């Protein structure tokens, strides 16, 4: 996580960043006439890069503190999962950001950083669920209080993503303007967000399945069958929504990139379906 | 005592305009505020230490001659010393006034230059100002037949400033002035080639950042010429050509030198002629360009005693032949060819051919259309366009005598001859001839770049009355510039500012934009808040961004209008829309607005 010398380097970095940004702001200020001129001066390349650095650093710090607040402290397994799975999605965000040129620069990185925080949250939530399953204790039942804590985390994520996706689809429906590229960007955000939502639904059904199993074992077929059934069901939901959304737009690149893995998952689903036929 | 006074004064060389001495072998400072105490004390110190004792002696005997006897001729020269700061003496504005008063008593309204200067000082209130005496003196100076006086009267009657508006008198005066100016030219200079007088019509404060900021001012910067530019053999031709050019077209810091460029061109041509064949890739381009330049310089005669027509024609035909291969630009070459064989020789058909071959070129400004119109007038059976159309083209392009001829044609015929158009034409011509009306721009720059700042203010102030918007903006800027934010405003008197405001206002109404913004900001600083809206609206109507944002700002605070946040956000949308780079600022402003809104929602 954070070694002490890395924390020292972090302190150095943050303080020199604040120093740089304050100095550049003051310099651009005292050599200007009006607010608008100093804005046009800050928009210049070098100071622009410095301010972007400042925003990025402060945003990452805010996100790290929010992580500390929600998930408490992270385990080594979670941190390893993160350090391993980050670069793939990071390069994917690089792809979708470089998909759009200087015209679409700021909001793209904005929403990309947001969704990045969201997927990280999703992965941590999944691994915390797996931990809760391993560390489960039958001394008490799956009380409405511990289950309420965990499902409260879940519903926080669900509601925030739902509000964002609804705001975005409302903006899409309202703005049938000439910048169809911005609407396509919005729909890409919708696609990523609903992929995350389907991840929520799958994990939620897995949690309710395990809780109902707990309920039956305490009060009173192989669960793997129903687990695989729900997994392939959610994969069907994904593929259906991916087609129904990307076909309308008629995208040449995102379409194939998604559907190749969709049909590989469909091959695996056909294998599991044959297994079901075997147990049918 | 005056004879020996003159014999001594003949040995001081009143002033050196460095723009010329810099031709044998930067920047400057403008002040920010003004205080009569500092000026008087600087004057005391200069009189104490700087003046040489010979100057003490000559100046004191001059004072004696001017006081004891009403010499009426030491008076004037002492006036000119104290006013234009010549012979290394400093500027005083009150002593000049007193001495001009005495001079005007002596001459009983008979010397017109003194009357003009007195009228200027009575209208500027430099020394209070009163328009009545100023206008009376302008009339009296028009009586004697002084040109600048008639011009400033015309500009006054044509702009509606300080008197009701009238077009008839202005048109009459402008026609008279154009008549006199045409009479001032000879037949050769007017027909063959126009004398090339360096232009210093630029406004100040464009060598520096600019007015109201950088990259924010709508009107494009006006600095036409300043040190034009863009490996052993190659760079040699580029360097030599750029040396020649920058030595022909004089710069602002350094004026022109001709004989140097002539000798250089002659040498390089004579040494490069034998083996031109091997310069095929690009050197031929600049080589033939140099040939064209040297040929034009031979043809005009500048830098030499007299023109050499035959040598010029030969070199021009050779350069044309060389340009035929690689098909380089042929503008000036064919232009000058058509010029020569039309007047020097009488072979006209080839001249018509050359003109028609050079018409569509870029290097021509207005000469071709002028020659064609005149020739078609002399021989109409050639069926070569329509002279009226030729004159329209020429005038639209910017050739000086074309303006006069086009005005004559458009007044002589209907052709939609609204008096406004004729007045505008004649005014543009008078303003643009610039070689007899306003020569003092050069003197003004000379005084500026040797740190004598006040006299530059005087000169530009005198010019601004004549209507040269550039002089107006320069004078106003020298009297008040916009201060950097979070810093004290200037410390000058009220009269200074109430004159600068009028100068900026007229500069705006003439067609310039930024002056309106600075005038609004001045009224803002003086805390009027009433007339500011007027000027800011007049600037907004012409799509000026800073004006829009400032109007929004003044709406949102309680001044004038009372806190109509709706129109405030509307104007912020306006400014965010009308341009691109300023998105962030408009958005952050609306954000501050909404923040104030929520903090008021709390209470």
């Amino acid at each position: 996580m954070v070694p002490e010398n890395r924390r020292k380097q972090l302190a150095i970095f943050v303080v020199v960043t604040y120093l740089l940004t304050f100095y550049c702001v003051y310099s651009a200020t005292k050599t200007s006439v009006s607010f608008l001129q100093v804005t046009l001066k800050l928009n210049e390349g070098f100071n622009l890069m410095v301010l972007s650095i400042f925003i990025l650093l402060n945003s990452t710090l805010l996100w790290q503190l929010l992580t500390k607040l929600l998930f408490g402290e992270l385990r080594l397994i979670e941190h390893e999962h993160i350090f391993e799975r980050l670069p793939f999605t990071i390069i994917n965000t690089l792809f979708m950001s470089s998909l759009f040129h200087e015209r679409y620069f700021f909001t793209v990185a904005f929403f990309g950083l947001l969704l990045l925080y969201l997927k990280v949250f999703h992965w941590i939530l999944k691994d915390r669920l797996e931990a809760l399953l391993q560390s489960i204790n039958d001394s008490t039942t799956m009380k409405t209080l511990i289950f309420s804590r965990f499902s409260f985390n879940l519903v926080l994520l669900a509601v925030v993503d739902y509000q964002i996706i609804t705001r975005c689809i409302s903006s899409i429906y309202t703005n049938q303007k000439s910048d169809i590229e911005s609407t396509s960007l919005y729909l890409i955000q919708v696609m990523e967000f609903t992929m995350l939502l389907i991840d929520l639904l799958n994990l939620f059904l897995q949690t309710c399945l395990n809780f109902w199993e707990f309920y039956r074992s305490q009060q009173s077929e192989g669960k793997f069958m129903y687990e695989k059934a729900i997994d392939v069901f959610t994969r069907f939901l994904k593929t259906a929504l991916h087609l129904s959304m990307l076909i309308p737009f008629r995208m040449p690149m995102m379409l194939l990139k998604d559907v190749v893995w969709d049909i590989l998952a469909l091959y695996q689903s056909g294998t599991s379906l044959w297994k079901i036929w075997r147990n049918n | 005592p005056w004879p020996e006074a003159r014999h001594l004064l003949n040995t001081i060389a009143k002033s050196r305009d460095p723009m010329k001495e810099a031709a044998m072998e930067v920047g400057f400072y403008v002040p920010m505020d003004y205080s009569p105490r500092n000026e008087e004390k600087n004057y005391q110190s200069i009189w104490q230490n700087e003046i040489t004792d010979s100057q003490r002696h000559i100046y004191e005997l001059l004072v004696q001659s001017s006081e004891q006897f009403n010499n009426s001729e030491a008076t004037y020269t002492l006036s000119q010393i104290h006013l234009w700061s010549q012979y290394n003496f400093p500027h005083n504005m009150t002593l000049a006034h007193k001495y001009l008063e005495k001079f005007n008593d002596l001459t009983h309204f008979t010397n017109h230059s003194a009357i003009f200067d007195l009228a200027v000082m009575y209208a500027t209130g430099g020394c209070p100002q009163d328009s009545a005496k100023a206008l009376l003196y302008y009339q009296r100076a028009a009586q004697l037949g002084n040109l600048k006086a008639k011009q400033v009267l015309a500009y006054k009657y044509y702009s509606g400033f300080n008197v009701p508006r009238n077009f008839h008198k202005s048109l009459v005066l402008y026609r008279d002035i154009a008549e006199q100016l045409r009479k001032s030219y000879s037949r050769d200079e007017w027909d063959i080639v126009f004398p090339y007088w360096e232009s210093y019509n630029v406004r100040i404060s464009d060598f520096e950042s600019g007015l109201l900021g950088k990259g924010l001012n709508s009107v494009p910067s006006s600095t036409v010429r300043k040190r034009t530019t863009r490996d052993a053999s190659e760079r040699r031709i580029i360097r030599i050509y750029y040396a020649a050019l920058n030595d022909y077209k004089g710069t602002y810091s350094q004026s022109r030198n001709c004989e140097r460029a002539k000798n250089l061109l002659e040498l390089t041509y004579k040494e490069f002629q034998p083996h031109v064949d091997n310069l095929d890739p690009l050197q031929v381009f600049y080589y033939v360009r140099c040939l064209q330049l040297l040929g034009h310089m031979y043809f005009t005669g500048e830098g030499s005693s007299k023109p050499n027509i035959h040598m010029a024609e030969e070199i021009l035909t050779t350069s044309l032949e060389i340009s035929r291969r690689a098909q380089g630009p042929i503008g000036r070459a064919c232009i000058d060819l058509g010029l020569i064989n039309q007047y020097i020789t009488n072979n006209i058909s080839q001249a018509i051919s050359y003109y028609m071959k050079a018409m569509k070129t870029q290097a021509n400004n207005g000469i071709v259309e002028f020659q064609l119109s005149k020739l078609a007038t002399s021989f109409p059976e050639e069926k070569i366009g329509d002279p009226f159309n030729l004159m329209e083209t020429a005038y639209l392009n910017g050739f000086i005598p074309a303006i006069y001829e086009f005005a004559v044609m458009i007044e002589s015929g209907n052709s939609k001859s609204s008096v406004e158009n004729t007045a505008y034409l004649f005014k543009t011509f008078v303003d643009k001839n610039e070689a007899i009306m306003a020569p003092k721009l050069r003197t003004a720059f000379a005084a500026l770049i040797n740190d004598r700042s006040e006299v530059a203010l005087w000169a530009y102030s005198q010019l601004a009355e004549q209507g040269y918007e550039t002089a107006q903006v320069s004078a106003a800027y020298l009297m008040y510039q916009l201060p950097y934010e979070f810093e004290d405003p200037p410390r000058t008197t009220d009269q200074r500012k109430t004159l600068a405001i009028s100068y900026y206002t007229r500069a705006f109404k003439q067609g310039n934009i930024d002056a309106g913004v600075v005038a609004g900001d001045i009224y803002f600083q003086m805390q009027n808040y009433s007339k500011a809206m007027a000027l800011y609206q007049g600037a907004a109507l012409k799509y000026s961004i800073q004006a829009i944002w400032n109007l929004g700002y003044m709406h949102e605070h309680g001044l004038g209008v009372n806190r109509d946040f709706h129109l405030a956000k509307r104007y912020y949308d306006q400014v965010s829309e009308h341009d691109h780079r300023f998105y962030l600022a408009s958005k952050l402003s609306v954000l501050k607005l909404h923040l104030k809104s929520w903090l008021t929602w709390i209470t």
